């Protein structure tokens, strides 16, 4: 929906809104490695946080990640132990060795920091196993991936990849835009769409029965790459529980947005305990096994659901016995 | 003068959006390509072309949901020679494992439209061919209720009832409103190896006027 | 190759009793209902599946009556092939597969756009008046997994419809048959299949179902002779005079047919 | 196990008197009824249980006459036996590849479980063994006339668990049907039988079970129930010669002309059987 694209375009213009800049996304990180400028590792920083229930990682803004199928794709500068330490618990060592080789190779595409980390890669507690890690120079603020030269290299890589075919973008209607062969994933589970696969998508053409006119893969529906990135990031942001714009009803998760959300947020009680910018887009979607489907879609104002609730309550009207009774009983009281 | 007015209505319809194809979701109104498709179902020959001009919407918009079981893949080409020379069964096993796929859908529930179009001569047409003759044949067929095949509202399981008009367009629900729809599909270019085209759609006074799909500047 | 010479249309009526005619994958297994009217709904693919199964059971692999799409009712026996430029392969397989010859198919590899459409078509079926399903609770004496052993018992649920009558429409296109070889014997077999679909369909959920009537319109022209939607209006069904309250048997309705225009003939197989 | 070679259909009648034929797990324990008209109902699942019990009682675990749905058993263990007998390893939620066809285990089970051979079962659990459809089916039973259940209140002079609030009394209530008459339908198919070997001796045992079903089912709640009539239609060829609904119409039940007011015994009704078409034979003495 172009509405998500517009929402991202608008809100990203606000520096403090929390929109990840182009080409970056927020991920889970557990530890950071500290090595001197000479290329020798010493010092480990653990950023995991105790959430009361459990010790869980922390959210960090990093370059976006590839959608890893069965193939090997190396991430730019942050990875898990298998790619970095060449070690794992999967037993198949050669796979880890190939991952490590690809990871080191991708780097080469002059900075002293990357020179040092390259030097450490000449050799490359247990909890680090399987977690995501980042690199920091001894006594250096920030992180290596945050240095401007790294950003220039990342932009250069992006320019390298975005080449070749061009066509008309359906969301914008413009001509001669590079078309995306694959779309970035969407978070599922506890902090995303509830009950869906770890990574899900809206558009996918994995089976032959779904193809037409001899097209294939995502090219079956053309959209410019940056446009694909935009709405995916916006959807991921809205799904974040920290922002109070998400609620679960029945099986479908509901998301809404406007320039203000406190009143609509009260729909929480609308089911838990029954009683210039666009205003109250409402989207409700339900999960398939590994792909998502749209349940309903409204753009009305007020947020009224009286159509059913109003009827439901007016059917229950009766004069009370005492004068101190309450007009609107909760379902819990009625059931009890 | 020239061109025809035709009326069509039914109970179900589904014009799937290209980008939500696996989980079907329908446009708000019939795109020109479907109108192209329906007209050719009554009369068409290689020597002529259909040109769509306008569409009228006469009912409000409504939605509903349906879910069904479906198949995952198509069938392969056989070799007749070897097949018979050694008896071997051929088939596709629907119930087996991943072959079964379940797909949801959302679709319109009550429709009615009026279509305005006119003919045009194909290059390969013979010299004897005249557009007026085919137009008269079309009018005869429409009045008689005759057709090459039953029309459909996007999918074969949605038959459409139709009629020919000889009067003025009646008023409609959104005759006094203007509403935006965004970009939508215009038509497919078969010459450019089946490449699609798009245009910006705005509904006002319940009438739509897409640009000409044959125009070269549209092809750009 | 020979083909039927006239356009056709037909109407079918059938009913269910204390059964679930077609379950809904989306809402547990409630029978489908149309929210706008409370009328029941049945999809066509179910009927196509039933027709396929009946033909498979009856013919038992005659030369030109094999069925391609199977659902694990397959059996092992000697097959036959009659012999018949990709068009060569297309005709060869169309000449000895009934369901392909009747409904058409889509094929993995092709050149540009070319469709095997098939001359038969049909739409959804809906009840004549509102229906109300019921819920049933059941129990079992045993449990399956060892983990849940903590003595052993469980529950379940069922959904049924007390009674209902349904109607269907369909069409046949002669010109399309002229491109596939659909001929008369096939049409007679088709009538028989429609008549005798449900006799082999008994199961634990469907209860008792049966067909009741079948009206056929035969046009004079190769194309039509009158609008279809007007023909469907001739058939009329209404509740008998003595019937009162909810309907519970076929005896509670009366069905009548008018007189069709000159160019079409009306027949009654049931 | 040679299969039968004809299509069969039958009808059954049975009574109830001052008892609860089949209680409802939800509405307390009220007898099942149709809310719109007040007619009674009995789930087919209830009857199959009685038939299983009768077979188990009469055959007493004879070989090839075991029952699969046994009291408080664990099904997955039973499935694993088939793999042990045919001597191949199982897999989680999968069947063996056809090198040792799963038909081996399928036959091994169909061969020595009567209820599976007769009704079929669903066995695609964590230890997978396939599915069966069953050549015998039957529908819900319904009463000819509306029934009027009534409720009874009773007392007990003892208490169970440290009711210290009292050593004192306690009360409960129960529900019954004064009288009622029910009808049932069923079918048998030859093509399905040929896949499982349902033979003739099985059919005779089935008739006997139907006739003698209720005599072993006495309990404090059922009151008195008995069977009254049984009519069997047999077709002359592998596939029938008439629609089922036509056959069932040949049996009609109506109140005796002299009876008036509510019915209270089988003598208040009259039963009649029509004349069957040429292609079917009606045998009744059962």
């Amino acid at each position: 929906l172009q509405a998500l694209h517009g929402y991202y375009q608008r809100m990203s213009a606000d520096p403090d809104a929390g929109m990840p800049p182009y080409g970056t996304s927020m991920e889970n990180i557990s530890f950071a490695l500290v090595l001197d400028a000479k290329g020798t590792l010493r010092g480990i920083e653990d950023l995991r946080e105790q959430e009361g229930k459990k010790l869980r990682p922390r959210k960090m803004l990093v370059p976006i990640a590839e959608k890893k199928g069965n193939g090997i794709k190396p991430n730019f500068l942050w990875e898990n132990t298998s790619y970095i330490l060449g070690v794992d618990a999967k037993g198949k060592q050669e796979r880890t060795d190939k991952c490590h080789a690809a990871f080191i190779a991708h780097i080469k595409a002059a900075d002293q920091d990357l020179a040092a980390v390259l030097q450490f890669l000449e050799h490359g507690s247990e909890e680090v196993i399987g977690s995501n890690i980042v690199f920091r120079i001894e006594g250096e603020p920030g992180f290596v991936h945050e240095r401007p030269a790294a950003r220039q290299a990342w932009a250069n890589c992006l320019n390298r990849r975005e080449q070749g075919l061009c066509g008309q973008c359906l969301i914008t209607g413009e001509r001669q835009k590079p078309i995306a062969q694959l779309h970035p994933s969407i978070k599922g589970g506890r902090d995303g769409v509830r009950g869906a696969q770890a990574v899900a998508s809206i558009v996918s053409f994995n089976n032959t029965a779904f193809e037409s006119y001899g097209k294939e893969q995502s090219i079956n529906a053309p959209v410019s790459q940056e446009a694909a990135f935009s709405y995916v990031t916006a959807l991921n942001y809205l799904l974040n529980p920290s922002n109070r714009q998400k609620v679960t009803i029945a099986d479908a998760t509901v998301v809404f947005w406007a320039e203000r959300s406190s009143p609509a947020e009260d729909i929480f009680a609308g089911m838990f305990d029954p009683p210039e910018s666009v205003r109250f887009h409402v989207l409700g979607l339900s999960p398939n096994a590994a792909r998502l489907s749209v349940r309903f879609w409204e753009v009305d104002t007020v947020g009224h659901m009286l159509d059913k609730v109003g009827r439901h309550y007016r059917e229950l009207e009766i004069i009370p016995q005492f004068n101190n009774e309450q007009e609107f009983p909760s379902l819990s009281t009625l059931l009890r | 003068t020239y061109g025809i007015r035709l009326r069509v209505w039914g109970d179900y319809a589904c014009f799937t959006r290209p980008e939500m194809k696996v989980e079907r979701v329908s446009y708000d109104v019939m795109p020109p390509s479907a109108a192209r498709g329906i007209l050719e179902a009554i009369h068409w020959k290689p020597a002529i072309r259909w040109i769509v001009d306008r569409i009228h919407v006469l009912r409000p918009i409504v939605f509903d949901n349906v879910r069904r079981n479906e198949v995952s893949s198509k069938i392969p080409k056989p070799n007749p020679a070897t097949a018979m020379r050694d008896r071997k069964p051929l088939y596709f096993l629907v119930d087996d494992g991943s072959n079964r796929q379940q797909r949801a859908a959302t679709l319109l529930r009550n429709v009615d439209y009026v279509i305005e179009a006119h003919f045009e001569l194909t290059d390969k047409a013979g010299a004897e061919d005249n557009a007026g003759k085919h137009l008269d044949i079309f009018r005869r067929r429409a009045r008689a209720g005759q057709s090459f095949q039953q029309p459909c509202l996007g999918c074969r399981e949605f038959p459409a009832s139709f009629e020919l008009l000889e009067g003025d367009v009646p008023l409609s629900c959104y005759a006094g409103e203007k509403r935006d729809l965004g970009y939508m599909l215009l038509d497919i270019d078969f010459e450019r190896d089946m490449t699609p085209l798009f245009f910006k759609a705005v509904m006002e006074d319940d009438v739509i006027t897409p640009p000409s799909r044959t125009s070269p500047e549209v092809r750009a | 190759m020979t083909a039927i010479a006239n356009r056709y249309e037909f109407v079918l009526l059938f009913d269910v009793e204390n059964g679930n005619p077609n379950g809904d994958p989306d809402a547990g297994n409630m029978p489908r209902i149309d929210p706008e009217t409370g009328h029941g709904l049945v999809t066509d693919v179910c009927l196509k599946r039933k027709i396929r199964n009946h033909v498979a059971l009856t013919k038992e692999g005659a030369e030109r009556f094999n069925i391609y799409i199977q659902e694990k009712a397959i059996l092992n026996e000697t097959h036959e092939r009659a012999y018949t430029d990709a068009k060569r392969v297309t005709d060869w397989m169309c000449t000895n597969f009934y369901d392909i010859r009747t409904f058409g198919a889509v094929m993995t590899t092709e050149v540009n756009c070319g469709q095997v459409r098939g001359p038969v078509q049909m739409a959804f079926a809906r009840s004549v008046e509102p229906v109300v399903p019921q819920e049933v609770s059941i129990t079992r004496m045993a449990v399956t997994t060892k983990a849940e052993a903590e003595d052993n018992r469980t529950m379940g649920r069922k959904h049924i419809v007390p009674y209902g009558l349904y109607v269907a429409h369909g069409f046949i296109s002669a010109p399309l048959a002229e491109k596939t070889g659909f001929s008369d014997e096939d049409l007679t077999l088709f009538w028989d299949a429609l008549v005798n679909m449900f006799e082999h369909d008994r199961s634990a959920a469907r209860g008792l179902m049966s067909s009741r009537k079948l009206i056929v319109f035969k046009h004079q022209n190769r194309l039509g002779n009158a609008p279809a939607h007007k023909l469907f209006d001739l058939v009329k069904v209404s509740r008998a005079e003595g019937s009162s309250g909810p309907a519970r048997s076929f005896a509670d309705y009366a069905v009548t047919v008018g007189q069709a225009p000159e160019g079409v003939e009306v027949k009654e197989m049931l």
